[PDB]
DNA sequence: CGCCTAGGTTGGGTAGGGTGGTGGCG
Protein backbone atom coordinates (compact mmCIF):
# COMPACT_ATOMS: atom_id res chain seq x y z
CA UNK A 1 0.00 0.00 0.00
CA UNK A 2 1.18 3.63 -0.67
CA UNK A 3 0.35 4.90 2.50
CA UNK A 4 0.55 8.95 3.30
CA UNK A 5 2.10 11.36 1.19
CA UNK A 6 0.52 11.73 -2.12
CA UNK A 7 -2.38 14.21 -1.93
CA UNK A 8 0.28 16.80 -0.71
CA UNK A 9 3.55 15.41 -3.47
CA UNK A 10 5.59 17.78 -4.79
CA UNK A 11 5.10 20.91 -2.37
CA UNK A 12 8.28 22.12 -0.38
CA UNK A 13 6.94 23.36 3.11
CA UNK A 14 9.55 25.68 2.86
CA UNK A 15 9.06 26.77 -0.69
CA UNK A 16 5.69 26.04 -2.46
CA UNK A 17 3.80 25.74 0.85
CA UNK A 18 5.33 29.37 2.09
CA UNK A 19 5.12 30.76 -1.62
CA UNK A 20 8.89 30.99 -1.76
CA UNK A 21 11.00 30.29 -4.79
CA UNK A 22 14.08 28.36 -4.56
CA UNK A 23 16.91 30.30 -6.24
CA UNK A 24 17.26 28.40 -9.80
CA UNK A 25 13.27 26.98 -10.49
CA UNK A 26 13.03 29.74 -12.67
CA UNK A 27 16.08 28.65 -14.75
CA UNK A 28 13.14 25.00 -15.06
CA UNK A 29 10.19 27.18 -15.75
CA UNK A 30 11.87 29.23 -18.40
CA UNK A 31 13.36 25.94 -20.13
CA UNK A 32 9.54 25.01 -21.12
CA UNK A 33 9.14 28.15 -23.88
CA UNK B 1 27.24 16.21 -9.16
CA UNK B 2 29.92 18.09 -10.99
CA UNK B 3 29.37 21.81 -11.35
CA UNK B 4 26.62 22.17 -9.71
CA UNK B 5 25.91 24.09 -6.33
CA UNK B 6 25.06 23.74 -2.32
CA UNK B 7 21.27 23.10 -1.88
CA UNK B 8 18.99 25.41 0.07
CA UNK B 9 17.89 24.10 3.43
CA UNK B 10 14.78 21.68 2.39
CA UNK B 11 15.20 22.39 -1.48
CA UNK B 12 14.70 18.56 -1.89
CA UNK B 13 13.03 17.12 1.04
CA UNK B 14 12.68 14.09 -0.76
CA UNK B 15 16.15 13.44 -0.92
CA UNK B 16 16.94 10.00 0.80
CA UNK B 17 20.55 8.76 1.13
CA UNK B 18 21.07 5.05 1.18
CA UNK B 19 23.32 4.50 3.84
CA UNK B 20 25.95 0.97 4.16
CA UNK B 21 25.64 0.03 8.29
CA UNK B 22 29.39 -2.15 8.31
CA UNK B 23 31.77 -0.52 7.42
CA UNK B 24 29.66 3.21 7.57
CA UNK B 25 29.71 4.81 4.07
CA UNK B 26 27.21 6.56 1.77
CA UNK B 27 26.35 4.23 -1.18
CA UNK B 28 24.01 6.08 -3.49
CA UNK B 29 21.06 8.60 -3.69
CA UNK B 30 17.89 7.61 -3.41
CA UNK B 31 14.07 9.38 -3.15
CA UNK B 32 11.01 9.74 -0.89
CA UNK B 33 7.59 8.76 -2.49
CA UNK B 34 5.41 8.23 0.31
CA UNK B 35 5.81 7.51 4.03
CA UNK B 36 7.17 4.16 3.44
CA UNK B 37 8.48 3.93 0.03
CA UNK B 38 11.81 5.16 -1.41
CA UNK B 39 13.11 4.84 -4.98
CA UNK B 40 16.38 4.28 -5.90
CA UNK B 41 18.60 2.64 -8.98
CA UNK B 42 18.93 -1.12 -8.92
CA UNK B 43 22.72 -1.15 -9.07
CA UNK B 44 23.11 0.62 -6.03
CA UNK B 45 21.95 -2.50 -4.54
CA UNK B 46 22.79 -5.50 -6.53
CA UNK B 47 25.95 -5.19 -9.25
CA UNK B 48 27.54 -8.30 -9.66
CA UNK B 49 30.33 -7.58 -12.02
CA UNK B 50 31.50 -5.78 -9.09
CA UNK B 51 30.24 -8.20 -5.89
CA UNK B 52 27.55 -5.98 -5.15
CA UNK B 53 24.53 -7.62 -3.48
CA UNK B 54 23.24 -6.41 -0.59
CA UNK B 55 19.87 -7.22 1.45
CA UNK B 56 17.79 -5.44 3.80
CA UNK B 57 19.89 -5.88 7.08
CA UNK B 58 22.78 -4.85 5.42
CA UNK B 59 21.73 -1.37 4.89
CA UNK B 60 19.74 1.67 6.76
CA UNK B 61 18.43 4.85 4.97
CA UNK B 62 18.84 8.64 6.19
CA UNK B 63 15.81 11.13 5.16
CA UNK B 64 16.19 15.17 5.55
CA UNK B 65 19.93 15.69 5.22
CA UNK B 66 21.61 18.44 3.73
CA UNK B 67 25.49 17.61 5.25
CA UNK B 68 27.19 14.76 3.96
CA UNK B 69 28.53 13.49 6.74
CA UNK B 70 27.28 15.25 9.87
CA UNK B 71 24.35 13.54 12.06
CA UNK B 72 21.75 15.95 11.84
CA UNK B 73 20.49 16.04 15.16
CA UNK B 74 16.68 16.83 15.56
CA UNK B 75 16.52 17.55 11.67
CA UNK B 76 17.86 14.05 9.68
CA UNK B 77 15.62 10.51 10.37
CA UNK B 78 17.29 7.32 10.17
CA UNK B 79 14.84 4.37 9.20
CA UNK B 80 15.87 0.24 8.64
CA UNK B 81 14.72 -1.20 5.39
CA UNK B 82 11.41 -4.19 5.74
CA UNK B 83 12.02 -4.93 1.80
CA UNK B 84 14.18 -4.35 -1.41
CA UNK B 85 12.57 -4.88 -4.80
CA UNK B 86 14.97 -4.58 -8.37
CA UNK B 87 13.25 -4.62 -10.79
CA UNK B 88 12.87 -7.85 -12.05
CA UNK B 89 14.13 -7.85 -15.25
CA UNK B 90 16.68 -5.50 -14.22
CA UNK B 91 19.60 -5.81 -16.88
CA UNK B 92 23.03 -5.50 -14.99
CA UNK B 93 24.76 -8.10 -17.33
CA UNK B 94 24.84 -4.82 -20.47
CA UNK B 95 23.63 -1.40 -19.89
CA UNK B 96 21.67 -1.18 -16.90
CA UNK B 97 18.11 -1.66 -18.76
CA UNK B 98 15.24 -0.67 -15.87
CA UNK B 99 17.92 0.54 -13.56
CA UNK B 100 15.57 0.83 -10.45
CA UNK B 101 14.35 0.04 -7.09
CA UNK B 102 11.84 0.30 -4.49
CA UNK B 103 12.63 -0.26 -0.53
CA UNK B 104 9.98 -0.35 1.70
CA UNK B 105 10.61 0.85 5.47
CA UNK B 106 9.86 -1.09 8.76
CA UNK B 107 8.37 1.59 9.77
CA UNK B 108 5.98 4.96 8.09
CA UNK B 109 8.15 7.98 8.78
CA UNK B 110 6.88 11.27 9.88
CA UNK B 111 6.76 14.33 7.52
CA UNK B 112 8.55 17.42 8.46
CA UNK B 113 10.19 20.66 6.96
CA UNK B 114 12.77 19.03 5.51
CA UNK B 115 11.06 15.49 5.15
CA UNK B 116 8.61 15.52 2.65
CA UNK B 117 8.04 13.63 -0.85
CA UNK B 118 7.80 13.66 -4.50
CA UNK B 119 5.40 12.99 -6.97
CA UNK B 120 5.45 10.17 -9.14
CA UNK B 121 4.22 10.93 -12.95
CA UNK B 122 1.59 9.87 -14.61
CA UNK B 123 1.03 10.05 -18.84
CA UNK B 124 0.24 13.24 -19.41
CA UNK B 125 2.87 14.86 -17.16
CA UNK B 126 5.79 12.59 -18.88
CA UNK B 127 4.07 13.95 -22.40
CA UNK B 128 4.36 17.69 -21.36
CA UNK B 129 7.38 17.42 -19.58
CA UNK B 130 10.15 14.79 -20.72
CA UNK B 131 10.96 17.13 -24.00
CA UNK B 132 14.07 17.70 -25.16
CA UNK B 133 15.32 21.19 -24.44
CA UNK B 134 13.58 21.37 -21.48
CA UNK B 135 15.36 21.02 -17.93
CA UNK B 136 14.88 18.83 -14.70
CA UNK B 137 16.92 18.70 -11.24
CA UNK B 138 19.35 16.41 -10.49
CA UNK B 139 20.69 16.49 -6.59
CA UNK B 140 23.37 14.00 -5.31
CA UNK B 141 25.96 13.84 -2.58
CA UNK B 142 28.16 11.76 -5.08
CA UNK B 143 31.61 13.00 -6.75
CA UNK B 144 32.89 17.10 -7.42
CA UNK B 145 34.82 14.98 -9.94
CA UNK B 146 36.15 11.57 -11.60
CA UNK B 147 38.36 10.68 -8.56
CA UNK B 148 39.82 7.73 -10.46
CA UNK B 149 42.23 9.50 -11.35
CA UNK B 150 44.38 12.68 -10.37
CA UNK B 151 42.25 15.68 -10.42
CA UNK B 152 42.19 18.75 -9.08
CA UNK B 153 39.50 19.49 -5.87
CA UNK B 154 38.01 18.26 -3.46
CA UNK B 155 36.14 14.88 -4.33
CA UNK B 156 32.85 14.96 -2.06
CA UNK B 157 30.81 17.84 -1.28
CA UNK B 158 30.47 18.96 3.07
CA UNK B 159 26.60 19.71 1.75
CA UNK B 160 23.83 18.56 -0.77
CA UNK B 161 24.82 19.72 -4.48
CA UNK B 162 22.15 20.53 -7.43
CA UNK B 163 22.40 21.16 -11.09
CA UNK B 164 19.80 21.80 -13.44
CA UNK B 165 20.44 20.21 -16.91
CA UNK B 166 18.28 20.06 -20.14
CA UNK B 167 17.23 16.85 -21.26
CA UNK B 168 18.58 15.91 -24.70
CA UNK B 169 17.16 14.43 -27.93
CA UNK B 170 17.26 10.79 -28.02
CA UNK B 171 19.29 10.50 -31.12
CA UNK B 172 22.09 12.62 -29.44
CA UNK B 173 22.17 10.19 -27.03
CA UNK B 174 22.65 7.17 -28.90
CA UNK B 175 25.23 8.69 -31.05
CA UNK B 176 26.75 9.41 -27.76
CA UNK B 177 28.02 6.28 -26.70
CA UNK B 178 28.43 2.77 -27.44
CA UNK B 179 26.56 1.54 -24.59
CA UNK B 180 23.16 0.19 -25.91
CA UNK B 181 20.07 2.55 -25.30
CA UNK B 182 16.65 1.76 -24.23
CA UNK B 183 13.47 3.45 -23.95
CA UNK B 184 13.85 3.30 -19.91
CA UNK B 185 16.53 5.71 -20.20
CA UNK B 186 16.93 9.12 -21.43
CA UNK B 187 19.73 11.09 -20.56
CA UNK B 188 20.30 15.01 -19.84
CA UNK B 189 23.45 17.33 -20.28
CA UNK B 190 24.44 20.52 -22.06
CA UNK B 191 26.07 20.02 -25.48
CA UNK B 192 29.42 21.37 -25.99
CA UNK B 193 28.26 24.12 -28.35
CA UNK B 194 26.03 25.59 -25.22
CA UNK B 195 28.72 26.42 -23.11
CA UNK B 196 27.33 25.20 -20.03
CA UNK B 197 28.18 22.73 -17.54
CA UNK B 198 27.24 19.91 -15.11
CA UNK B 199 26.27 16.61 -14.88
CA UNK B 200 25.77 13.71 -11.61
CA UNK B 201 28.43 11.17 -11.38
CA UNK B 202 29.95 8.43 -9.11
CA UNK B 203 28.28 8.25 -5.97
CA UNK B 204 24.39 10.03 -7.31
CA UNK B 205 22.77 7.11 -8.41
CA UNK B 206 19.42 6.39 -7.02
CA UNK B 207 19.13 10.32 -6.66
CA UNK B 208 16.25 11.89 -8.47
CA UNK B 209 16.19 13.88 -12.10
CA UNK B 210 13.03 16.51 -11.11
CA UNK B 211 11.03 18.37 -12.92
CA UNK B 212 8.79 21.19 -11.94
CA UNK B 213 4.78 21.15 -13.03
CA UNK B 214 4.17 24.40 -14.59
CA UNK B 215 0.39 23.73 -14.23
CA UNK B 216 0.03 22.53 -10.74
CA UNK B 217 2.89 23.84 -9.69
CA UNK B 218 4.22 20.47 -8.30
CA UNK B 219 7.57 18.53 -8.35
CA UNK B 220 7.84 15.26 -10.50
CA UNK B 221 10.04 12.85 -10.36
CA UNK B 222 10.88 11.97 -14.04
CA UNK B 223 14.59 9.94 -13.96
CA UNK B 224 16.53 8.21 -11.29
CA UNK B 225 20.80 8.55 -11.77
CA UNK B 226 21.38 5.65 -13.29
CA UNK B 227 24.86 5.87 -15.30
CA UNK B 228 27.41 7.54 -17.51
CA UNK B 229 30.83 7.61 -18.78
CA UNK B 230 33.30 9.75 -17.02
CA UNK B 231 31.65 12.92 -14.92
CA UNK B 232 30.86 16.20 -16.95
CA UNK B 233 32.50 15.51 -19.77
CA UNK B 234 32.18 17.17 -23.66
CA UNK B 235 29.76 14.76 -25.83
CA UNK B 236 28.88 12.84 -23.21
CA UNK B 237 25.55 12.86 -21.30
CA UNK B 238 24.50 11.51 -18.03
CA UNK B 239 21.82 8.74 -18.06
CA UNK B 240 18.99 8.52 -16.56
CA UNK B 241 15.81 5.57 -15.56
CA UNK B 242 12.97 6.42 -17.22
CA UNK B 243 10.77 6.80 -14.15
CA UNK B 244 7.10 6.82 -16.38
CA UNK B 245 8.00 3.59 -18.40
CA UNK B 246 8.26 1.87 -14.92
CA UNK B 247 5.45 3.41 -13.77
CA UNK B 248 3.40 0.31 -13.84
CA UNK B 249 5.69 -2.42 -12.12
CA UNK B 250 5.92 0.89 -9.68
CA UNK B 251 2.71 0.76 -8.86
CA UNK B 252 2.40 -2.83 -9.45
CA UNK B 253 4.01 -3.06 -5.90
CA UNK B 254 3.17 -0.26 -4.44
CA UNK B 255 -0.41 -1.25 -3.79
CA UNK B 256 0.24 -5.09 -4.21
CA UNK B 257 -0.48 -5.27 -0.38
CA UNK B 258 -2.63 -3.94 1.78
CA UNK B 259 0.36 -3.16 4.21
C1' DC C 1 29.82 38.66 29.99
C1' DG C 2 31.90 38.37 25.39
C1' DC C 3 34.55 35.86 23.14
C1' DC C 4 36.84 30.99 21.08
C1' DT C 5 36.27 26.77 18.83
C1' DA C 6 34.04 21.62 20.30
C1' DG C 7 31.49 15.76 21.64
C1' DG C 8 27.97 13.27 20.61
C1' DT C 9 24.91 8.23 16.11
C1' DT C 10 28.24 14.80 14.29
C1' DG C 11 31.32 20.54 12.18
C1' DG C 12 32.28 24.43 13.58
C1' DG C 13 28.87 27.39 10.61
C1' DT C 14 28.69 28.82 16.55
C1' DA C 15 27.41 27.66 22.47
C1' DG C 16 22.55 28.71 17.54
C1' DG C 17 21.92 26.74 13.64
C1' DG C 18 17.70 23.94 9.33
C1' DT C 19 18.30 21.08 16.38
C1' DG C 20 19.35 20.22 22.78
C1' DG C 21 22.26 21.04 26.17
C1' DT C 22 26.89 21.92 26.76
C1' DG C 23 32.63 24.09 27.93
C1' DG C 24 36.92 27.01 28.53
C1' DC C 25 39.59 31.73 28.19
C1' DG C 26 39.97 36.32 29.84
C1 LIG D 1 22.16 -11.89 -4.06
O1 LIG D 1 22.21 -12.30 -2.69
C2 LIG D 1 21.02 -12.95 -2.26
C3 LIG D 1 21.04 -13.00 -0.74
O2 LIG D 1 21.71 -14.20 -0.39
C4 LIG D 1 20.89 -14.31 -2.95
O3 LIG D 1 19.71 -15.01 -2.51
C5 LIG D 1 19.74 -16.45 -2.71
O4 LIG D 1 19.29 -16.82 -4.01
C6 LIG D 1 19.36 -18.22 -4.27
C7 LIG D 1 18.90 -18.47 -5.70
O5 LIG D 1 20.00 -19.02 -6.45
C8 LIG D 1 18.49 -19.03 -3.32
O6 LIG D 1 18.83 -20.42 -3.49
C9 LIG D 1 17.74 -21.26 -3.06
O7 LIG D 1 17.57 -21.41 -1.65
C10 LIG D 1 16.46 -22.26 -1.30
C11 LIG D 1 16.24 -22.27 0.21
O8 LIG D 1 16.31 -20.94 0.74
C12 LIG D 1 14.99 -20.49 1.11
O9 LIG D 1 14.60 -20.98 2.39
C13 LIG D 1 15.56 -20.67 3.39
C14 LIG D 1 15.17 -21.34 4.70
O10 LIG D 1 14.16 -22.31 4.45
C15 LIG D 1 15.66 -19.15 3.55
O11 LIG D 1 16.71 -18.84 4.48
C16 LIG D 1 15.94 -18.47 2.22
O12 LIG D 1 15.80 -17.05 2.37
C17 LIG D 1 14.98 -18.96 1.15
O13 LIG D 1 13.67 -18.48 1.45
C18 LIG D 1 12.91 -18.40 0.23
O14 LIG D 1 13.11 -17.17 -0.48
C19 LIG D 1 12.38 -17.08 -1.71
C20 LIG D 1 12.82 -15.85 -2.49
O15 LIG D 1 12.59 -14.71 -1.66
C21 LIG D 1 10.89 -17.02 -1.41
O16 LIG D 1 10.16 -16.90 -2.64
C22 LIG D 1 9.09 -15.93 -2.54
O17 LIG D 1 7.99 -16.44 -1.79
C23 LIG D 1 6.93 -15.52 -1.61
C24 LIG D 1 5.84 -16.14 -0.74
O18 LIG D 1 6.32 -16.59 0.53
C25 LIG D 1 5.76 -17.65 1.15
C26 LIG D 1 4.25 -17.48 1.20
O19 LIG D 1 3.51 -18.26 0.53
O20 LIG D 1 3.77 -16.56 1.90
C27 LIG D 1 6.31 -17.75 2.58
C28 LIG D 1 6.01 -19.10 3.22
O21 LIG D 1 6.76 -19.20 4.44
C29 LIG D 1 6.36 -20.26 2.30
N1 LIG D 1 5.81 -21.50 2.84
C30 LIG D 1 6.57 -22.47 3.35
C31 LIG D 1 5.84 -23.70 3.79
O22 LIG D 1 7.78 -22.38 3.44
C32 LIG D 1 5.76 -20.04 0.92
C33 LIG D 1 6.08 -21.17 -0.06
O23 LIG D 1 7.50 -21.30 -0.19
C34 LIG D 1 5.52 -20.91 -1.44
O24 LIG D 1 4.28 -20.19 -1.37
C35 LIG D 1 5.32 -22.22 -2.20
O25 LIG D 1 6.10 -22.17 -3.39
O26 LIG D 1 6.19 -18.79 0.38
C36 LIG D 1 6.36 -15.13 -2.97
O27 LIG D 1 5.76 -16.27 -3.59
C37 LIG D 1 7.46 -14.56 -3.87
O28 LIG D 1 6.95 -14.30 -5.19
C38 LIG D 1 8.61 -15.55 -3.94
O29 LIG D 1 9.67 -14.95 -4.71
C39 LIG D 1 10.52 -18.31 -0.69
O30 LIG D 1 9.15 -18.26 -0.29
C40 LIG D 1 11.41 -18.55 0.53
N2 LIG D 1 11.11 -19.88 1.03
C41 LIG D 1 10.71 -20.11 2.28
C42 LIG D 1 10.43 -21.54 2.60
O31 LIG D 1 10.57 -19.22 3.12
C43 LIG D 1 16.72 -23.66 -1.84
O32 LIG D 1 15.67 -24.56 -1.49
C44 LIG D 1 16.85 -23.55 -3.35
O33 LIG D 1 16.98 -24.83 -3.95
C45 LIG D 1 16.53 -24.73 -5.32
O34 LIG D 1 17.55 -25.09 -6.25
C46 LIG D 1 18.11 -26.38 -5.93
C47 LIG D 1 19.01 -26.81 -7.08
O35 LIG D 1 20.32 -26.25 -6.89
C48 LIG D 1 17.06 -27.47 -5.66
O36 LIG D 1 17.68 -28.49 -4.86
C49 LIG D 1 15.82 -27.00 -4.91
O37 LIG D 1 14.78 -27.98 -5.00
C50 LIG D 1 15.35 -25.67 -5.48
O38 LIG D 1 14.96 -25.81 -6.85
C51 LIG D 1 18.03 -22.63 -3.66
O39 LIG D 1 19.25 -23.14 -3.10
C52 LIG D 1 18.71 -18.64 -1.87
O40 LIG D 1 17.61 -19.13 -1.09
C53 LIG D 1 18.86 -17.13 -1.65
N3 LIG D 1 19.41 -16.92 -0.32
C54 LIG D 1 18.83 -16.07 0.53
C55 LIG D 1 19.49 -15.93 1.88
O41 LIG D 1 17.82 -15.45 0.21
C56 LIG D 1 20.71 -13.96 -4.41
O42 LIG D 1 20.49 -15.13 -5.21
C57 LIG D 1 21.87 -13.11 -4.92
N4 LIG D 1 21.48 -12.72 -6.26
C58 LIG D 1 22.34 -12.60 -7.25
C59 LIG D 1 21.70 -12.22 -8.56
O43 LIG D 1 23.54 -12.79 -7.08
C1 LIG E 1 25.84 3.77 -9.25
C2 LIG E 1 25.81 5.23 -9.68
O1 LIG E 1 26.34 6.01 -8.61
C3 LIG E 1 26.63 5.56 -10.93
C4 LIG E 1 26.12 6.89 -11.50
C5 LIG E 1 27.03 7.42 -12.60
C6 LIG E 1 26.51 8.71 -13.21
N1 LIG E 1 27.48 9.28 -14.13
C7 LIG E 1 27.24 10.35 -14.88
N2 LIG E 1 28.19 10.80 -15.69
N3 LIG E 1 26.06 10.99 -14.83
N4 LIG E 1 26.57 4.51 -11.92
C8 LIG E 1 27.64 3.81 -12.30
O2 LIG E 1 28.77 3.98 -11.87
C9 LIG E 1 27.37 2.73 -13.30
C10 LIG E 1 27.17 1.42 -12.58
C11 LIG E 1 28.19 0.43 -13.12
C12 LIG E 1 29.10 1.17 -14.05
N5 LIG E 1 28.46 2.46 -14.23
C13 LIG E 1 28.73 3.38 -15.12
O3 LIG E 1 28.03 4.36 -15.19
C14 LIG E 1 29.90 3.15 -16.02
N6 LIG E 1 30.76 4.33 -15.95
C15 LIG E 1 29.44 2.87 -17.45
C16 LIG E 1 28.55 1.65 -17.54
C17 LIG E 1 29.08 0.37 -17.46
C18 LIG E 1 28.27 -0.74 -17.54
C19 LIG E 1 26.91 -0.60 -17.72
C20 LIG E 1 26.36 0.67 -17.81
C21 LIG E 1 27.18 1.79 -17.72
K1 LIG F 1 26.26 21.47 18.59
NA1 LIG G 1 28.73 16.61 -20.98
Amino acid sequence: TFGSGEADCGLRPLFEKKSLEDKTERELLESYI
Amino acid sequence: IVEGSDAEIGMSPWQVMLFRKSPQELLCGASLISDRWVLTAAHCLLYPPWDKNFTENDLLVRIGKHSRTRYERNIEKISMLEKIYIHPRYNWRENLDRDIALMKLKKPVAFSDYIHPVCLPDRETAASLLQAGYKGRVTGWGNLKETWTANVGKGQPSVLQVVNLPIVERPVCKDSTRIRITDNMFCAGYKPDEGKRGDACEGDSGGPFVMKSPFNNRWYQMGIVSWGEGCDRDGKYGFYTHVFRLKKWIQKVIDQFGE
